[PDB]
């Protein structure tokens, strides 16, 4: 009783330790919500180290835990679950150099404490299996497509056509998520997402559903969905062009040109802060440049 | 030996020279 | 024991070190049900192994890290006719027969009293007992219930002997088929299950398709043409086709024969002549030969390719044969 | 942990013998 | 015997201007963590002798 007092003191000291890290990495200055919130899970999944897991990490792990098998709206229960995350920390180790390794407790305590702040705000105990599934899986590192595959397959009866509740069921569960960032007003669940995202006549195939989730714009309620995986992707890359508003030598991350002006280029620190100037106005447009 | 083997051969190739020069 | 305080600390988090009422300590997982041995010696075997993280690929890693294991444990002494010997003396012939640590203990000792006869200065009977003991009862009694089967001791010590891969796989074959020499689905499953909980304990399962036997058995009966049972023919041949979870054991024939290979050759990066061991020949450019020791690491010379092909030598090369791929290679270049 | 030995310049010494050699007995002919 | 000296001189310009090559470079591109590598790789291989020994 009192170790576990102890214990719950712990995990939530972490999880506000790790809300003060987000709040002060200066993200919520960003003015655009799809970027803020992309911002945010980036910064999340770093922090958690759960961008080095893929999809297949999270596979074997629920089919070592007999999860494969089981109901997805099944409640699980307050318990240690030391082996549970052993499983994932040790197939990392193995395959892992001992130099490229990670914390122990700190990789998976912030994980699980961020997973009860999107999925249990009331403290009851019990999150179904859905949505850590869905959690899991799209919280993964890897490729979209492996993952968007997997909850299609998940989401979709034996037959391959997607089940509109089940559908229902992941949106409902995957936009908990912008509310655990704080991002409920900027993307919440609404009653029409669904119906935005997909027709309920028209049967939506696998080919479908990826050329619905990647379009050209992507649908409001996951538009940060691929975005925040392109911010995983620019977020190492070098580029020797001077800026426009903070003078930089070097700028590293997404590109942002304007096709008005002459002789103008921007960061993505202050196309997001929402930082101009000149006779350059703010309505005019910017194409993105990933390279 | 290899190192043997070599060395009579480097004297083969010695004669050679040396029967190449007084042929010129 | 006196040890336990002093050794609980050498492994941390969810794993508990707990001692067996043969005096042998053994780690727990306990959420997994699942638990594994660590003697002292095997304690700092396992400590080397784990500066050896620099292997990039998967069946090299397991079969470098299994040849470690067995040139240790002194079991690639044993021959086949020696176990099979030993495993007929004791009556262990039914597959499903349960066997506790007595039984387990005297073939142990039959098979190591003959391996120190012929290994005197190389073998010492208790200690490789123990050893060999620890490894059977870490790989197949995760549930320390002190039972295991006929069966998985079979693999293991036919799987860890020093025979021909196809006399291995002929003898586990008969072992797992019936008197008529047919194999169905099921005793196919057991095999793979006694096959793949090899890789788990040292934490390489996944990269093989995970503990899941059925796609393995799925594709063994799929080359069998959906026939109901398989033969030791089409077994062989299903193996020469090199599964996902079953490429591990000729990969370590081959690491083992060459680990004494001697190539005249010059390693492309490390500028190592001649190349002893592993050496990689580039089926795309010319004159680029590279040792397994710049090659584990990854690192690359002249960048690779849109493909870049390769062949690995195990053996010392036959002039023929390398000139007849030095000229395919020209005609590969020429297109 | 480099540790590489093949004899080099006896390599083009030998290579400079047949090479002077060659010269002269084509001429020679 | 011009052509043939050429072609003589075509032989010795590769003959004297290769001077082997380096491994110091090739040293310099390899991280130090991969050449952390190379000494292990190369220890378990130095200690196949010493496979056989034990």
């Amino acid at each position: 009783m009192i170790e576990d007092s102890g214990k719950r003191g712990n995990t939530m000291a972490e999880r506000r330790q790790l809300f003060a890290e987000m709040r002060a990495q200066d993200l919520d200055r960003i003015r655009l919500s799809t970027y803020r919130t992309a911002c945010k899970l980036r910064f999340v999944q770093k922090k958690c180290n759960l961008h080095l897991v893929d999809i297949w990490n999270v596979i074997e792990a629920l089919r070592e835990n007999a999860l494969n098998n089981l109901d997805p709206n099944t409640e699980l229960n307050v318990a240690r679950l030391e082996a549970v995350l052993s499983t994932i920390f040790y197939q990392l180790n193995k395959r892992m150099p001992t130099t490229h390794q990670i914390h122990v407790e700190q990789s998976i305590s912030l994980l699980l404490n961020f997973l009860l702040a999107a999925f249990d705000p009331e403290g009851h105990g019990k999150i179904s299996v859905f949505a850590v599934k869905m959690a899991l899986a799209t919280l993964c590192g890897g490729k979209i497509m492996d993952k968007l595959r997997y909850i299609f397959s998940m989401i979709s009866d034996s037959s391959g056509v997607m089940v509109y509740g089940r559908y229902d069921q992941f949106l409902r569960e995957v936009l908990k998520l912008p509310t655990a960032v704080f991002e409920g007003p900027s993307f919440g669940y609404t009653e029409q997402s669904a119906r935005s995202c997909f027709s309920q006549q028209k049967k939506v195939t696998l080919n479908g559903f990826l050329d619905t989730l990647m379009s050209d714009p992507p649908p409001q309620c996951l538009v940060w969905l691929p975005l925040l995986h392109r911010l995983a992707n620019v977020e190492n890359v070098f580029h020797p062009v001077e800026c426009s508003y903070c003078h930089s030598e070097s700028m590293m991350g997404f590109r942002y040109r304007c096709q008005q002006c002459h002789n103008y280029q921007l960061c993505q620190d202050c196309f997001w802060r929402g930082h101009a100037g000149g006779s350059h106005s703010n309505q005019h447009q910017m194409k993105e440049y990933t390279s | 030996l290899r190192g043997r083997k070599g060395n009579l051969a480097i004297c083969v190739i010695v004669l050679l020279f040396l029967l190449a020069v007084i042929n010129l | 024991p006196a040890s336990q305080h002093f050794l609980s600390t050498s492994v941390q988090g969810p794993w508990e070190r707990a001692i067996s009422p043969n005096k042998v300590p053994y780690y727990i997982n306990h959420e997994t049900q699942t638990t594994c041995w660590d003697h002292p010696k095997m304690t700092e075997l396992y400590q080397s192994l784990a500066d050896l993280n620099n292997v990039r690929f998967s069946a090299y890693r397991t079969a470098m890290k299994l040849r470690r294991l067995q040139k240790a444990l002194c079991l690639d002494l044993l021959t086949l006719s020696a176990a099979c010997d030993a495993l007929d003396q004791h009556n262990l012939k039914q597959n499903d027969q349960p066997m506790d640590i007595l039984q387990i203990i005297n073939c142990l000792t039959t098979v190591y009293d003959r391996l120190e006869q012929e290994h005197n200065n190389l073998v010492n009977v208790p200690l490789c007992v123990d050893m060999c003991l620890n490894w059977l009862l870490n790989v197949y009694d995760t549930g320390r219930t002190g039972r295991i089967r006929v069966l998985s001791f079979k693999t293991g010590i036919i799987s860890l002997c020093k025979a021909h891969l196809e006399d291995k796989y002929r003898y586990l074959f008969k072992q797992v088929a019936s008197s008529t020499g047919f194999c169905d689905q099921r005793r196919l499953g057991l095999l793979l299950h006694d096959s793949i909980q090899i890789p788990r304990q040292l934490g390489e399962v996944a990269s093989f398709g995970g503990s899941n036997i059925e796609p393995s058995v799925r594709s063994c009966f799929q080359f069998a043409n959906n026939k109901p049972e398989i033969e030791a023919a089409l077994f062989l041949d299903w193996m020469r086709l090199e599964p996902q979870s079953m490429v591990w054991l000729p990969v370590l024939h081959r690491v083992a024969a060459a680990e004494t290979a001697k190539h005249q050759a010059k390693c492309n990066i490390c500028k190592e002549c001649p190349i002893i061991g592993f050496r990689y020949r580039s089926l795309k450019h010319f004159n680029y030969d590279i040792c397994q020791s710049c090659f584990f690491s990854g690192r690359v010379a002249k960048g690779h390719k849109m493909h870049y092909p390769m062949v690995e030598y195990c053996t010392p090369t036959t002039s023929g044969e390398d000139v007849r791929d030095f000229a395919k290679v020209l005609k590969n270049k020429f297109r | 942990v480099y540790k590489v030995g093949i004899y080099g310049w006896r390599k083009r010494c030998l290579y400079f013998f047949v090479l002077l050699l060659m010269i002269l007995i084509l001429v020679n002919l | 015997p011009l052509l043939v000296a050429l072609l003589l001189a075509l032989l010795l310009a590769y003959i004297m201007c290769c001077r082997r090559e380096g491994r110091l470079k090739r040293d310099l591109a390899t991280s130090d963590i991969q050449m952390v590598h190379h000494c292990t790789i190369h220890e378990n291989t130095e200690e196949l002798r010493q496979m056989a020994a034990s």
